[PDB]
């Protein structure tokens, strides 16, 4: 047990579980019950030792809990607090410790959605507030405050390998697919007015005009842009899709959590290879192993860091 | 008092801190939820259901005294009881219960509910369903916008364009909401509107369909305030109005979203409210002292059939404008009837009928020396109880000038006949404390040339919208009666919360002397009130005018309402069932005076857009004793 000036006790939910890209593990937690309802960031260089406080690289307490993070490139850590805060936490030389850089109260509820742009030196917020906000993490500050949706925002995945486009989605029933360099940079997709609720959002990694979107239904659908109304998707869940990750293979598979405490795996047919029924709580995230791409590691509410190996 | 004001929080990771740090900023109560806002739970399907450990933090945190008074619960924002996906539903539901119970088992004062979409059938559902589960008085605040989000969502989806055309009734959506909603639920007196107001206010009707609504709370967040150069917080001059008008219904400002100031505290924004509070239009006299009766029903007075308090007469004497119009009225009439060539020779004869505890006497006296004419005075009061305070002033002061009569008006036999009667027999609908049939009685011993003091009465009616009166008198109903007769009686009342959808048109006038033979003061009236909104007619306000002499008049008719008389509020003449009116529809409404030889009363019916039942048949529910 060698806990480094870190927090004695993790919080029970985890949210955020994400790889660098030298494979040492990143969790986000938060306490949604109890007497306080905060965050912590970990590190986790081991990542088989996780969720264990005491074989930890490093840890830290935010003042409120973590709805989302993710690595701003291989220091940086930007998180999605309940404060209506975005802040950007980046590990010292050592990686030992995890100091906050700034904490900027922008939105005026919780910030749920939070994604890096391709270049790595700007991020989008979403939030409950409804609002989606563009941030220049260099001079740590909004660059644009985007009210679109009618409802809060669910989730915001920035385009691979484009600064300007990012993918939006709302409980008011749109999926947004922006462009910054539009004067009117949003453009509504999907035509069904009574289709289900979107939840979640992963852009395809080769096929930079392709993504998948998550229903509140447990249905998964692949959508190509240029084909637009044209789609195929499967009924993979019983309860709502949380998130979609896919892995960093050649011909890659798709990750899709839900509220079901399930995990699949699926190919780019939306077939159904790998299933695990694992957690007894709430799944909430998933990421690929970069060293061994075999390897899936997830968190759940339930309080388990499950190392998957898909058959592949 | 100061304003009354809140902070409302999405995010509370210590109770005990927050609250700390709230109160030292200044704010009278704190809105946050009872459960973690993202905490989503499962009822029905394992493994979820079964999550191990406490669903949320302990009341032990707070004494019952800070949960009572300080905490507004928030319904978790995940909790939606009209998904389309049943999974969804039937856990909302539960979860809604769950939370609504909590905060019951708390004794927060008010807990805040979210109408952000047209249907919210299950919502009301579920809420009717926990108002029905125990008797308790805790408030539901229905969070609902002036502006739908959809209508006032950025103009940025290209292919998705803001609607640019003008849509009247799309403008009130939100207000749809709410009634449709409140409806569901029956009008629960326990469920109340806080007001969510935005940055760009929609127009004037938009903000006129919550005129008469419950509203207790108003919503301001942090965004919509502009900053002033120095760099305090403040708001437009359009939202300085609604603020005002707010103050007037005695809201409770919450205030929402983060700090946009960062140099300046959160405190900083409460000041602006309190300052905005001190400095409001000076109140009138009416505002001041008819301040604590707002809203109040009560029963109008019959002094025919029933004998005035002491305190009751005490009131109504404290108007000095009554009494020195009346002194004025008479002034102008002595001189009218008594040339200054025989004003030492010629005595009038001066009736004051219903002359109460002697003031109108007063006033008929300092009215013959400022005209310097004689005058004979009977003061006839038929209130033994009154009669007692006339005979010691007669024996003390006013001397054998003043006959006092112990008598009827109606029965009393005059020694001689009168050259001017004078009368304070009207009520706030003229007519309604039996004026007519009281000085038709007397009328027999005025002379053939004689003045009656008033000459004429005019009631004057508006139709009102206010779902709060309407709830005031559906809450008036009693054991052993019948369990409608509240809506079929008249109530005077301090109209406060209400919106008048047409301007006040005459009702039933009468005139004294009524030399017209065979006299019947029966009466039937068809009014048509142009309505230019869309509302809700939960009854009609009555006022009158009256001509004492010449140019000498009261009024409590706003619009020509005398400087005073604030003791008189309006009549409210209810309807059983609440009507929809749309711009441009006419309302028509019918009133009818009624009587035998025991009994006055009034009926009355709506007859356009819709018809109503016929009120107060055959007096059933409401008479005026002769
Ligand atoms: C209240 C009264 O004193 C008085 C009048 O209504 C009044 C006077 C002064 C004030 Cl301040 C107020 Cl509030 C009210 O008229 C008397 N009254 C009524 C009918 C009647 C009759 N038919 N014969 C004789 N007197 C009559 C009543 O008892």
């Amino acid at each position: 047990n060698l806990p480094p000036n870190a927090p004695a006790c993790m919080e029970r939910q985890l949210e955020a579980a994400r790889y660098r890209s030298d494979g040492a593990l990143l969790l986000g937690a938060s306490s949604l019950s109890g007497r306080c309802w905060a965050g912590s960031l970990w590190l986790f260089k081991d990542p088989c030792a996780a969720p264990n406080e005491g074989f930890c690289s490093a840890g830290v307490q935010t003042e409120a809990g973590v709805a989302d993070l993710t690595w701003v490139g291989e220091r940086g850590i930007l998180v999605a607090s309940d404060s209506g805060a975005v802040e950007l936490w980046e590990l010292d030389e050592n990686e030992t410790l995890i100091v906050s850089k700034f904490c900027k109260y922008e939105h005026d509820d919780i910030v749920s959605t939070v994604s890096v742009l391709s270049s790595g030196t700007q991020a989008v917020s979403g939030s409950k507030d409804i609002c989606i906000k563009v941030w220049d993490l260099a001079q740590q500050v909004v660059l644009s405050s985007y009210r679109a949706h009618a409802a809060q925002v669910t989730c915001v995945a920035a385009s691979p390998h484009k600064d300007s486009v990012f993918l939006s989605c709302s409980e008011d029933n749109r999926i947004l697919l922006w462009d910054t360099r539009c004067p009117k940079p949003a453009s509504q997709i999907g035509c069904s007015a009574p289709g289900y609720l979107p939840t979640s959002l992963a852009w395809h990694p080769q096929q930079s005009e392709v993504f998948v979107f998550g229903d509140e239904n447990g249905t998964v659908s692949l959508v190509d842009t240029k084909s637009t109304s044209c789609v195929l998707s499967s009924a993979v869940h019983s309860q709502c899709v949380t998130g979609l990750v896919f892995s960093p293979h050649s011909v890659p598979f798709l990750a899709s959590l839900s509220e079901d405490c399930s995990l699949a795996v699926l190919d780019s047919s939306l077939s159904e290879l790998f299933r695990s029924q694992a957690h007894r709580d709430f799944v909430r995230d998933a990421t690929w192993s970069p060293l061994n791409h075999s390897l899936l590691t997830t968190v759940g509410w339930d309080h388990q860091v499950v190392h998957h190996v898909v058959p592949t | 008092s100061r304003v009354s004001s809140g902070r409302d929080l999405n995010c509370v990771p210590e109770i005990a801190d927050t609250l700390g740090a709230v109160a030292k900023q200044g704010f009278d109560f704190l809105c946050m939820p009872v459960f973690h806002p993202r905490f989503k739970r499962e009822f029905i399907q394992e493994p979820a259901k079964n999550r191990p450990g406490p669903q949320t933090r302990s009341d032990l945190l707070l004494s019952g005294r800070d949960w009572n008074t300080l905490i507004v619960g928030k319904l978790s924002p995940w909790i939606r009881p009209d998904s389309k996906v049943e999974k969804i539903r039937r856990n909302s539901e539960a979860a809604m219960l769950q939370e609504l119970n909590f905060g019951a088992y708390l004794g927060l004062p008010a807990f805040l509910l979210p109408l952000n979409q047209e249907d919210n059938t299950n919502l009301a559902r579920v809420l009717t369903n926990h108002i029905h589960t125990g008797h308790h008085s805790s408030m539901f605040w229905m969070r609902v916008p002036l502006v739908a989000p959809e209508d006032l969502r950025d103009d940025i989806i290209e292919n998705a364009p803001t609607t640019h055309t003008e849509e009247y009734s799309g403008e009130e959506k939100t207000w749809m909401w709410w009634h449709n909603f409140r409806t569901l639920c029956d009008y629960s007196k326990r469920i109340a509107v806080a007001l969510e107001i935005g940055a760009d206010l929609p127009s004037n009707h938009v903000i006129d369909r919550w005129l008469g609504e419950p509203i207790k709370a108003a919503i301001l967040p942090t965004s919509i305030f502009l900053t002033n150069k120095k760099g305090f917080p403040v708001l437009s001059k359009m939202h300085q109005r609604l603020i005002f008008r707010l103050l007037k219904l005695e809201v409770q400002f919450i205030i929402t979203g983060t700090n946009h100031h960062s140099e300046k505290e959160f405190c900083s924004y409460l000041q602006y409210l309190e300052y905005l509070s001190q400095n409001r239009p000076p109140p009138n006299a009416y505002e001041l002292f008819a301040k604590g009766y707002e809203d109040y029903l009560q029963s109008p007075l019959q002094p025919l059939m029933d004998n005035l308090e002491s305190q009751t007469y005490e009131v109504f004497e404290k108007d000095p404008i009554k009494y020195s119009q009346y002194q004025q009225a008479i002034y102008k009439c002595l001189l009218d009837r008594v040339p200054e060539e025989e004003k030492d020779t010629n005595v009038q004869v001066l009736m004051v009928l219903g002359a109460g505890r002697g003031p109108l006497v007063n006033a008929s006296l300092r009215a013959a020396k400022q005209a310097d004419r004689r005058i004979k005075l009977y003061a006839v009061e038929k209130n033994p109880n009154a009669v007692v305070t006339l005979e010691n002033w007669q024996f003390e002061e006013w001397g054998s000038q003043v006959t006092v009569v112990s008598s009827d008006m109606r029965e009393w036999v005059a020694p001689e006949k009168a050259d001017i009667i004078v009368s304070e027999l009207l009520g706030s609908f003229a007519d309604n404390e039996l004026s007519p049939e009281c000085l038709d009685g007397a009328q027999h011993f005025l002379k053939d040339d004689g003045v009656s003091i008033p000459g004429e009465y005019t009631s004057f009616l508006a139709p009102i919208s206010s779902s709060k009166l309407y709830n005031e008198v559906r809450a008036c109903r009693e054991k052993d009666r019948d369990p409608e007769a509240q809506f079929e009686m008249p109530y005077v009342v301090r109209l406060h919360n209400f919106h008048q959808l047409s301007a006040p048109q005459p009702c039933f006038t009468f005139s004294h002397p009524n030399r017209d033979p065979m006299i019947d003061n029966n009466r039937y009236c068809t009014l048509e009130f142009p309505v230019e909104v869309n509302t809700v007619l939960h009854g009609f306000a009555g006022y009158f005018e009256t001509v004492l002499y010449q140019d000498i008049t009261l009024s409590i008719r706003p619009e020509t309402h005398s400087p005073g008389m604030f003791s008189w509020f309006p009549i409210l003449f209810p309807i059983k069932q609440p009507i929809t009116v749309r711009e441009g529809q006419t309302i028509c409404v019918r009133f009818w005076r009624c009587s035998n030889s025991k009994k006055v009363w009034y009926e009355w019916a709506v007859t356009a857009p819709v018809c109503s039942a016929i009120h107060n048949p055959t007096g059933r529910s409401y008479t005026i004793g002769l």
